[PDB]
RNA sequence: CUGACUGGGGCCUGUAGAGCACUGAUAGGGCUAGGGGGCCCACCAGCCUACCAAACCCUGUCAAACUCCGAAGGGUCCCAG
RNA sequence: CGCCUCCUAAAAGGUAACGGAGGCGCCCAAAGGUCCCCUCAGGCGGGACGGAAAUCCGCCGGAGAGCGCAAGGGUAGAAGGGGGCCUGACUGCGAGGCCUGCAAGCCGAGCAGGGGCGAAAGCCGGGCCUAGUGAACCGGUGGUCCCGUGUGGAAGGGCCAU
RNA sequence: UCCCCCGUGCCCAUAGCGGCGUGGAACCACCCGUUCCCAUUCCGAACACGGAAGUGAAACGCGCCAGCGCCGAUGGUACUGGGCGGGCGACCGCCUGGGAGAGUAGGUCGGUGCGGGGGA
């Protein structure tokens, strides 16, 4: 490389939310990050988040069999 | 009736009508054929007047293929005026056809169909033309 | 050269799986990284601020290289473009900054992705090489809110020296990019 | 040559004879030549300015 | 379709031959250097000399400046002096330079 | 009635001045021409207009050199 | 003795003719972006056209200012009558 | 109404008409010299904002792009594109030719002086080329120091440049 | 003097595109590195240096195949120098000498010079 140009690049921590440290490097020796792919949903298996739902809907109101047959 | 869409230039100097056709001389496409007998500038009017008295004869019926296209610029000077002062204007088109040449060709109709339209188109030519039917010499070019 | 951790995974883990997976006769046969080429198409600097030394910080911040400045081969009009005028940054990845570029590309950046479905199965060249653009470079780690002046995406090409798609899907794959379907 | 490509003649700077006769465009090049010419007189190259022809 | 070294190195040899002289043209491969010095009229090589054919050793620059010597040397033998450097393909620099360089210091006159 | 035409311009008598076997002195022009329809061959020089030359006595000699060009060669006497 | 003219030999040329590879023109068909129109719809996509029709392809052509070709001749120099 | 390019023009040159079509009367301090490097248009596929077309990646792609402006010829084995150093966009000449009624117009190796670029071979006396122009007379300005009406000066002129 | 390779030319596609096969001892390349000389409008991709673990995957070389590209008769014709006729014309014919283009048959996956390095 041409020198004088170029942002020095140094061994450096990237520090995730999930409590994970990546051993990589930076122009930045530490770096804190709010995720990474360790604990991203779409990673990780498939971790359904806040809506395991199984739809719920339409079918499946359930409320109830009461109306008489 | 036929008039190039375009072209590089408004005006052709007239040039000669020696020699017999360059090309084509044989039927190509239907089964009975116009063919020249002897050369002339044949004008876009005279075209269209052969054509219309084809499909005419055919009433319905038939596939009338035209086979000379009228390219060449033809020049008047407007009338009354003395000679120079430029070259006279387009007020024409023409196609240059020599003796050998196939200008039309039907399909899809009968014997005496065939070779009555051709006849009656022949009649609106300013030159003489012979009926040709497709033939092996034909088929063989 | 630089140990890399993603480099090193390439060689112990997914070397060897792909011979597997198609049986290659020839150490060479078997596909390689051979550059990434990240290019910002910008012109937003056209004539405006063309202090977009601004961008070329972010992305040699990025990517711990200076990128180089492309300039507009004809004039055009609807875009308002005087021919020679500066619409963009290039700067191409080899070796160990590739590596590391995807290394956290791949660790970091991509997750911080607004929405992130995967990336798209689609984007495959034809004789294995892959595209993908971003909107913004708040994705990166070294790209912080206090430091931008505004939202700017750019475009990412990974080029390999695999011969069909096919190929470098798997590759791609197995070195850990997360696509959708 | 125009009122905005004008003609204009060289000058040994050494010697101050006009040795060239050239043109420039001063819209383009507002500031007075100044280029290294052979001087027939001072027998050498020479500065040369832009002198008014 | 045509590659950079391609055009290069016609460009270069062209311009050469425009000025008549013997040709000394020089290869160099990842681990050799040889130099032909060849009479484009004739289409015809007069003098050679290589590391690969004098089993020379080790720092391919100073290789390199031994081939240039030990073909200097050949070649004023036969009544050549003036030739003309034919870089081909390369820059004038590192072991053609030096390749250059001893030809010269052997007296070739270029 | 007029012409917007009627303008065309001076005949610069172009082509080749002097033909295979033709003995030249140095300074004989060979060639006038627009552009390189032959190129300098063997003791040929090249003006700024692309006029041929003899650069020695001699004789003149063509060459077709197929996807090279024409040239023009003068051969010492 | 160098001349007109002629014999041999080299070099130069882009016409006649022809061709369509370029620039343009061109009939018909095929294939097929783009519109027109008709089903079906405004949830945005579909479907069908004996409609006009780009590029491309095939058959068949056209040109002073087109040429992948290309004569007969012509010009010029050398030897000779 | 002069000049350039094409056609007419009959395959050397030349060739008319109030014949068919277009252009010039500028420009560039780099758009010039040299060394080094680079190669196009276009098609398909891929890519945030981004579209027929901005920039990026891939494959095909000999030249259909570029070359300041008309046209033609030429041209990537560069005349095109980028950069470094530069002013040869020289001064004194000039063998020999092209063209040609004259006068003009054009090309030009080479020697000398003092330079530029290059390691060198070498290239450079403007520009890929063909238009971008105007004889003489009269006069202006800078230089020269050649003439100076008995003599020394001066007036005024010659000469070189413009 | 034959065979392979490395340079460098000549003929200027019968030499090209594409498909298939083949070669690493030698040579060539890719290759391993980027301290050093040198270098990237960013990038050791290129250029450049120092190397010698690997591989002929890429490139290159050498073979094979006629789908494309390219080359291409013979015959006949167009046209024509010269010499003659005919037609009111547009134009048309004869003699002598020359003779295409298209197309058909067919050919082609190069030939060869010089010098190095290796082998018989
Ligand atoms: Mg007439
Ligand atoms: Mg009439
Ligand atoms: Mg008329
Ligand atoms: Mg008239
Ligand atoms: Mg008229
Ligand atoms: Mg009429
Ligand atoms: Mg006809
Ligand atoms: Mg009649
Ligand atoms: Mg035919
Ligand atoms: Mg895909
Ligand atoms: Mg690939
Ligand atoms: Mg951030
Ligand atoms: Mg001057
Ligand atoms: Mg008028
Ligand atoms: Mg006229
Ligand atoms: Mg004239
Ligand atoms: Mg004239
Ligand atoms: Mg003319
Ligand atoms: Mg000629
Ligand atoms: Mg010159
Ligand atoms: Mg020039
Ligand atoms: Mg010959
Ligand atoms: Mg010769
Ligand atoms: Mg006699
Ligand atoms: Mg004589
Ligand atoms: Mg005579
Ligand atoms: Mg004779
Ligand atoms: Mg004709
Ligand atoms: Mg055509
Ligand atoms: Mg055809
Ligand atoms: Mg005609
Ligand atoms: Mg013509
Ligand atoms: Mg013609
Ligand atoms: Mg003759
Ligand atoms: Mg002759
Ligand atoms: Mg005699
Ligand atoms: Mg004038
Ligand atoms: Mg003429
Ligand atoms: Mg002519
Ligand atoms: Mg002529
Ligand atoms: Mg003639
Ligand atoms: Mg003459
Ligand atoms: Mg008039
Ligand atoms: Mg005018
Ligand atoms: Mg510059
Ligand atoms: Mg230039
Ligand atoms: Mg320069
Ligand atoms: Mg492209
Ligand atoms: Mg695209
Ligand atoms: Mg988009
Ligand atoms: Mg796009
Ligand atoms: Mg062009
Ligand atoms: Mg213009
Ligand atoms: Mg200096
Ligand atoms: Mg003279
Ligand atoms: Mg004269
Ligand atoms: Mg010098
Ligand atoms: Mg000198
Ligand atoms: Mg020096
Ligand atoms: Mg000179
Ligand atoms: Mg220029
Ligand atoms: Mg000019
Ligand atoms: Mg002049
Ligand atoms: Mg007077
Ligand atoms: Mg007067
Ligand atoms: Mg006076
Ligand atoms: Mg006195
Ligand atoms: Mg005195
Ligand atoms: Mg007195
Ligand atoms: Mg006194
Ligand atoms: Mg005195
Ligand atoms: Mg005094
Ligand atoms: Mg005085
Ligand atoms: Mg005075
Ligand atoms: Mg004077
Ligand atoms: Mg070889
Ligand atoms: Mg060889
Ligand atoms: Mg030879
Ligand atoms: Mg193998
Ligand atoms: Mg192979
Ligand atoms: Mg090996
Ligand atoms: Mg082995
Ligand atoms: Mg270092
Ligand atoms: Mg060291
Ligand atoms: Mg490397
Ligand atoms: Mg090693
Ligand atoms: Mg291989
Ligand atoms: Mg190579
Ligand atoms: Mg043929
Ligand atoms: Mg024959
Ligand atoms: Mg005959
Ligand atoms: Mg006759
Ligand atoms: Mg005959
Ligand atoms: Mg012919
Ligand atoms: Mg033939
Ligand atoms: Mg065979
Ligand atoms: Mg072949
Ligand atoms: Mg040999
Ligand atoms: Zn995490
Ligand atoms: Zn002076």
């Amino acid at each position: 490389m041409k020198e004088g140009i170029h942002p020095k690049l140094v061994p450096a921590r990237i520090i995730c939310g999930c409590g994970n440290v990546i051993e990589t490097y930076s122009t930045k020796p530490e770096i804190y990050v709010e995720v990474c792919s360790k604990c991203h949903p779409f990673y990780t298996g498939q971790q359904r988040f806040v809506d395991t739902e199984g739809r719920v809907e339409r079918f499946q109101r359930r409320y109830g069999d009461s109306y008489r047959k | 009736m036929l008039m190039p869409r375009r072209m590089k230039y408004r005006k052709q100097q007239r040039g000669r009508l020696k020699g017999a056709t360059k090309g084509g001389d044989y039927v190509a496409f239907g089964d009975y054929g116009l063919v020249a007998l002897e050369p002339a500038w044949i004008t876009a009017q005279q075209i269209e007047a052969a054509r219309v008295a084809m499909v005419r004869h055919f009433r319905r019926g038939g596939k009338i293929f035209i086979r000379i296209f009228p390219d060449k610029p033809y020049t008047k000077k407007p009338l009354e005026v003395r000679m120079g002062k430029g070259k006279g204007n387009v007020e024409g088109y023409v196609a240059v056809v020599k003796p050998g040449r196939v200008m039309f060709e039907v399909a899809g109709v009968t014997e005496e169909q065939a070779m009555e339209a051709l006849r009656i188109a022949g009649h609106k030519l300013p030159i003489k033309t012979k009926i040709v039917r497709r033939d092996a010499y034909d088929e063989a070019q | 050269p630089l140990d890399v951790a993603l480099k090193r995974k390439y060689y112990e883990e997914v070397r060897p799986e792909l011979i597997r997976r198609f049986g290659y006769q020839n150490v060479w046969e078997v596909p390689r990284l051979e550059k990434v080429v990240i290019n910002q198409g910008l012109g937003e600097a056209k004539e405006d601020a063309r202090i977009l030394e601004k961008a070329a910080q972010e992305l040699a911040l990025i990517t711990g290289q200076k990128p180089a400045v492309t300039r507009a081969k004809k004039s055009i009009s609807n875009f308002k473009l005087r021919k020679g005028m500066p619409i963009g940054l290039r700067v191409t990845l080899r070796r160990d900054r590739m590596w590391i570029f995807l290394e956290k590309l791949l660790n970091v950046a991509l997750p911080r992705i607004r929405d992130f479905r995967g990336l798209n199965p689609n984007s495959f060249d034809g004789r294995g090489n892959y595209n993908l653009g971003l909107r913004e470079q708040l994705i990166f780690p070294e790209i912080t809110y206090d430091m931008v002046d505004a939202l700017r995406g750019m475009d990412i090409a990974v080029v390999t020296t695999a011969e069909t798609d096919e190929e470098a899907r798997a590759l791609l794959e197995l070195l850990g990019f997360p696509f959708r379907k | 040559a125009s009122e905005v490509r004008i003609k204009l003649l060289l000058e040994c700077t050494e010697c101050k004879r006009r040795n060239y006769a050239t043109e420039k465009n001063k819209r383009n090049t507002p500031n007075k030549l100044e280029l290294r010419k052979y001087c027939p007189w001072c027998r050498k190259h020479t500065v040369h300015r832009e002198v008014k022809i | 379709r045509l590659t950079a070294y391609e055009r290069r190195k016609f460009r270069v040899r062209n311009r050469i031959k425009r000025t008549g002289r013997l040709r000394l043209s020089v290869f160099r491969s990842l681990k050799h250097i040889y130099a032909q010095i060849i009479d484009d009229e004739k289409g015809v090589t007069l003098v050679s000399a290589s590391s690969l054919a004098l089993k020379l050793k080790g720092n391919k620059t100073e290789v390199a400046r031994q081939v240039g010597r030990a073909l200097a040397e050949k070649a004023l033998a036969l009544g050549i002096k003036q030739v003309a450097f034919d870089r081909g393909p390369y820059k004038y620099h590192g072991r053609v330079k030096a390749l250059a360089e001893g030809a010269r210091e052997g007296g070739l006159e270029f | 009635g007029s012409t917007r035409n009627g303008r065309d311009s001076q005949a610069k008598r172009l082509g080749v001045k002097r033909y295979e076997g033709q003995v030249v002195r140095a300074g004989n022009i060979l060639v006038r021409q627009r552009g390189t329809r032959f190129k300098p061959g063997k003791n040929v020089g090249m003006g700024r207009d692309f006029t041929l030359f003899a650069l020695v006595d001699g004789v003149v000699e063509f060459q077709d050199r197929g996807r090279l060009g024409r040239y023009v060669h003068v051969r010492p006497l």
